[PDB]
């Protein structure tokens, strides 16, 4: 009976978030491949992000099913019948997270190429390179998901998974801030007044805040669990693990609203779906 | 001048035609439609096998 | 690896010998 | 003498309209009331001819009712085998901006034209392959809006310059020039018997011409803004006008009046292409609102709607046997429909 | 699976022509397409001639990026119903005879038609105010007064942001910028941010016209994509 | 009995009374820091656009 009980969230919240994410990323995927108009590389990178989100929410659904199976006893409380299942499902989880991060990164890179290599973009980002880069990233994602779920609780594994957050975040910043500065340069020539733009700053803030608020809590929890399980304050932070998971899952729900639907063509594709 | 002349002749030749009553024209159009009311693939779809796209 | 937990890295790994 | 000439023109105009009213006995609407409806006629995309890199602007079925041609604004004239979806050919056109394409009834030649004022005849069966331009029918002073073959040696073209012309392919000169339109002529439809052809133009009028005689027999009006499309009824007694202002209207030659005006309150788009199904009861109409409407040609009601294109449908070729309706679109896709 | 020799050959030709279509697709996607609209007086001919280095198409590569350019000469005076097909060009190049004072209002009406078109609502316009040398010559000497055609020039000063080319007196700058902002007024009035105008002072002999086109296309695509990303 | 039994350790029973700073020090500090980072990004981007 400690002052920081391990907060247990109702299974309803997990189920609802996972179902919403699966459905939403499903309509995002359907908008592509049912609208051959939407077949540019950028929409394929958005589709990769949607697949990552779908895999994460699907992981959740499977993990809840397996937990409510162990509970109620349909599966043995321990043994290969549960430990290897946990390994494989949490592998799905880790590869979903890494795919999401690298999908955000490649979306940023594609946007950077479109802006700062506009006249030569289609020569640089072709469908061949689209497929090859997506395949390489997802192969890396699955391989290191296996690596980080089987060789999980070692310190260097935590170090690398942790570091993929700040380093990719600074990459995304270096890209988006440069695009924002170019937009400022254009705003100088568009109109005479200073006219400090808001939709650019608001857009970058929304993107980066969704990325951070939906990853920083989990990364902090992992770091504190690895380097400092003993400090009382730490332990009170770790008590909120399920909330931080919910946050690392809200990304799936709130990713399409910030990368997919803000394209008018994708909105139109969804409208015709209806 | 010449353009006006040509316009006048064109109007005259257009007028000279032997117009027919609308009732007869509509009757002919309806009769033609009836004569193929079941021979149009799109008006009445054929069995899937006979459809050359199947 | 040693139990089904809702995510990975939920708790540390030590020697719970008994 | 302009005053007297215009007075005479107005007098004859009054005469023609009065005669039209005299023959305006009970309209097609009440007569077609006795006709039963066709129901909610429908059809599903049986094929999606992909391969064009840009907007599809024109198509034409060959008389085989199997092979079709389509022109995209890159300058590619792909000949498609509708049954198997195989691409028999794709001709690299010298001018990227094509606005029309035609298939010879014999299937031996395919013609096209566009913002370049040249009708390019391409011979499909020669040199054991390697389709190459047969003759560049140049001489028009505007963009070729439509092309249609009479026979393997004759082709009739409509151009932005307010004129249509007949060209003998071998001799490569205008055997006849159909001057008389007040605006750009956009589409022309040959009658089932090739003696006549009807062309609609931007002057908000449609005109019927004798190919041999070389002068206009009749002119029609009532459609408001423009005629993007024009098609003959399968019999050759009436032709439907696809207007740029929300209305598709059917005109009869011998009666020479607007037999009907197909339109609905909801639709505001302009008609881009119009064609009849065999037996003519079904007047397929393409719209700017990325949809194709099915109109009962007689009872004048929307018997169906086709919706599979993400953009403006530009061409609405119907097969000679009546077993398919092909729909090109600016979305680069060419979909074949059948009940 | 079970195909006749004829069917096998048919699908083989389909695959070959699909390969050729894919090659044409890369050629087409990486080439930027321009419409060179302009009045007869406007030196469209001079522009195309300098960058040689019915519809008339001129190829030119600047910094290893392909550019179409479709002159639309030998066409009726009215432009509608063939401008609808140029709805997907990256930019429109509008050349105007700045020197010819009388027809300048007709040029403004033409630019109004092109700018405020139902189509072309997402296409930028590059105003190559051609033959500024002739305008300079005419505005130095008398016998041609702006007010006689555009009375507003009496009440017009030189924009504070004007950057006159060295070796030009104040009055030529006044007149040239008056014409520029006369076009821009009808340009900025209904921009809606979807498409922008890129004024440029140019002459016939100028070899930098292609470079201006390249920079303008860069800016147009950049601005369009930034708007798509909501960064601008 | 058991020996060298590697397993998921449970959370230490932290008692707030012994703690000097508030139990949730890390949570509040980290979330205030994240909100501050987001607001700083917004304000710096706005200033760069303005300047
Ligand atoms: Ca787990």
């Amino acid at each position: 009976n400690s002052d920081c009980p391990r907060v247990v969230l109702p299974e309803e919240i997990f189920f609802t978030i996972s179902i919403v994410g699966v459905l939403e990323n499903l309509i995002v995927l359907l908008a592509v491949f049912k609208n051959k108009n939407l077949q540019a590389p950028m929409y394929f990178f958005i589709c990769s992000l949607a697949i990552s989100d779908m895999l994460g929410s699907l992981y959740k659904i499977l993990e809840n099913i397996l937990i409510i199976l162990r509970n109620m006893g349909y599966l043995k409380p321990r043994g290969s019948f549960e430990t290897t299942a946990d390994d494989i499902i949490d592998s799905l989880f880790v590869l979903s997270l890494l795919g999401s991060i690298f999908s955000l990164s490649v979306i940023a890179a594609d946007r950077y190429i479109t802006i700062f290599h506009a006249l030569r973009y289609h020569s640089i980002v072709t469908m061949r390179r689209t497929v090859v880069v997506l395949t390489v990233i997802w192969t890396f994602c699955t391989g290191t998901g296996i690596t980080m779920v089987i060789f999980s609780h070692h310190v260097p594994t935590v170090i690398t998974f942790t570091s993929l957050f700040p380093l990719m975040l600074v990459f995304i910043l270096c890209l988006y801030v440069h695009m924002f500065l170019l937009a400022r340069s254009h705003t100088r020539k568009i109109s005479t007044l200073p006219r400090a733009n808001m939709k650019g700053a608001i857009t970058l803030t929304i993107l980066l805040g969704v990325f951070i608020f939906c990853w920083a809590p989990f990364v902090l929890h992992v770091l504190l669990m690895t380097f400092c399980p003993s400090n009382p304050y730490c332990a009170c932070y770790m008590s909120l693990f399920q909330v931080n998971g919910m946050l690392i899952m809200c990304n799936a729900v709130i990713d399409p609203f910030i990368y997919a639907f803000r394209s008018p063509e994708l909105r139109d594709a969804f409208k015709k779906m209806i | 001048i010449a353009q006006a002349r040509k316009l006048v002749e064109q109007l005259k030749m257009e007028a000279n035609i032997d117009r027919i009553k609308v009732s007869k024209a509509a009757a002919d159009l309806m009769a033609y439609c009836e004569a193929h009311a079941k021979e149009d693939p799109l008006l009445t779809p054929v069995p899937a096998s006979e459809n050359p796209f199947r | 690896s040693y139990s089904m937990e809702h995510f990975r890295w939920g708790k540390p790994v030590g020697k719970k010998r008994r | 003498e302009l005053d007297q000439l215009r007075q005479e023109a107005e007098q004859l105009k009054n005469q023609i309209r009065d005669a039209r009213k005299a023959c305006a006995d009970a309209t097609l609407s009440q007569i077609t009331n006795n006709i039963d409806p066709v129901g909610r006629i429908q059809m599903r995309t049986r094929r999606t001819l992909r391969g064009h890199l840009a907007k599809i602007y024109a198509m034409h079925w060959g008389t085989d009712s199997r092979l079709l041609v389509s022109a995209s604004q890159d300058g590619k004239l792909i000949i498609w085998d509708s049954y198997t979806t195989n691409k028999v050919h794709a001709i690299p056109l010298r001018s990227s901006w094509v606005m029309t394409c035609a298939y010879a009834p014999s299937g031996n030649y395919v013609a096209c034209g566009g913002l370049d004022n040249i009708c390019s005849i391409y011979n499909l069966k020669t040199r054991e392959g390697n389709v190459r331009v047969s003759r560049e029918l140049a001489g028009h002073t505007g963009y070729l809006s439509c092309c249609r073959f009479l026979d393997d040696n004759q082709i009739v073209t409509s151009s932005g310059d307010t004129t249509c012309a007949l060209w003998d392919i071998e001799t490569g000169q205008q055997t006849t020039t159909f001057t008389g339109h007040t605006g750009d002529v956009m589409s022309l439809s040959l009658a089932p018997d090739t003696r006549l052809f009807v062309s609609g133009a931007c002057d908000a009028s449609a005109k019927l011409w004798d190919v041999r005689e070389g002068m206009c027999r009749q002119t029609f009006t009532g459609h408001e803004s423009d005629i993007n499309a024009i098609c003959f009824f399968p019999n050759g007694n009436a032709f439907a006008t696809g207007s740029d202002d929300a209305t598709c209207r059917l005109f009869d030659l011998r009666a020479d009046q607007e037999l009907m005006t197909y339109s609905h309150d909801n639709i505001i788009c302009g008609i881009t292409s119009v064609s009849f199904s065999k037996s003519g009861r079904l007047l397929l109409a393409g719209y700017d609102d990325f949809n194709c409407n099915v109109w009962d040609a007689l009872k004048a009601d929307r018997a169906g709607v086709l919706a599979g294109h993400d953009n403006r449908v530009s061409c609405l070729g119907v097969t000679d046997d009546g077993m398919a309706v092909a729909t090109g679109s600016w979305d680069s896709f060419l979909k074949i429909w059948n009940g | 699976c079970t195909l006749s020799a004829e069917d096998k050959a048919a699908v083989e030709r389909s695959k070959m022509i699909e390969k050729q279509l894919q090659k044409d697709k890369q050629v087409y996607r990486a080439t930027h397409r321009l419409l060179l609209l302009g009045a007869d007086n406007s030196g469209k001919s001079t522009i195309v001639k300098q960058m040689r280095i019915g519809i008339f198409e001129t190829k030119f590569q600047v910094d290893k990026v392909n550019f179409h350019m479709f002159d639309v000469g030998a066409q009726r005076d009215e432009r509608r119903k063939w401008i609808q097909c140029f709805n997907d060009v990256t930019a429109i190049i509008f050349v105007v005879d700045s020197s010819d004072y009388n027809r300048l209002q007709e040029a403004l009406n033409d630019f109004k038609s092109i700018w405020n078109n139902r189509w072309l609502r997402t296409i930028s316009v590059i105003l190559f105010l051609n033959k500024q040398d002739l305008l300079a010559e005419k505005v130095l000497a008398g016998k041609s007064k702006i007010e006689d055609y555009f009375p507003e020039f009496a009440r017009y000063t030189t924009p504070e942001d004007a950057t006159p080319e060295p070796g030009e007196d104040p009055r030529v700058t006044r007149a040239k910028y008056f014409i520029r902002d006369e076009f821009l007024r009808i340009s900025t009035a209904s921009g809606d941010g979807r498409h922008y105008c890129y004024p440029h002072f140019t002459c016939s002999v100028d070899t930098e016209n292609a470079r201006r086109i390249f920079n303008d296309c860069r800016d147009i695509i950049q601005r369009m994509h930034l708007r798509q990303y909501e960064l601008l | 009995s058991y020996e060298y039994y590697l397993d998921y350790l449970d959370l230490i029973p932290v008692d707030e009374k012994k703690l000097k700073a508030h139990k949730h020090s890390i949570v509040i500090a980290f979330w205030v820091s994240l909100a501050a980072f987001v607001v700083l990004l917004f304000l710096i981007l706005l200033y760069m656009s303005w300047s």
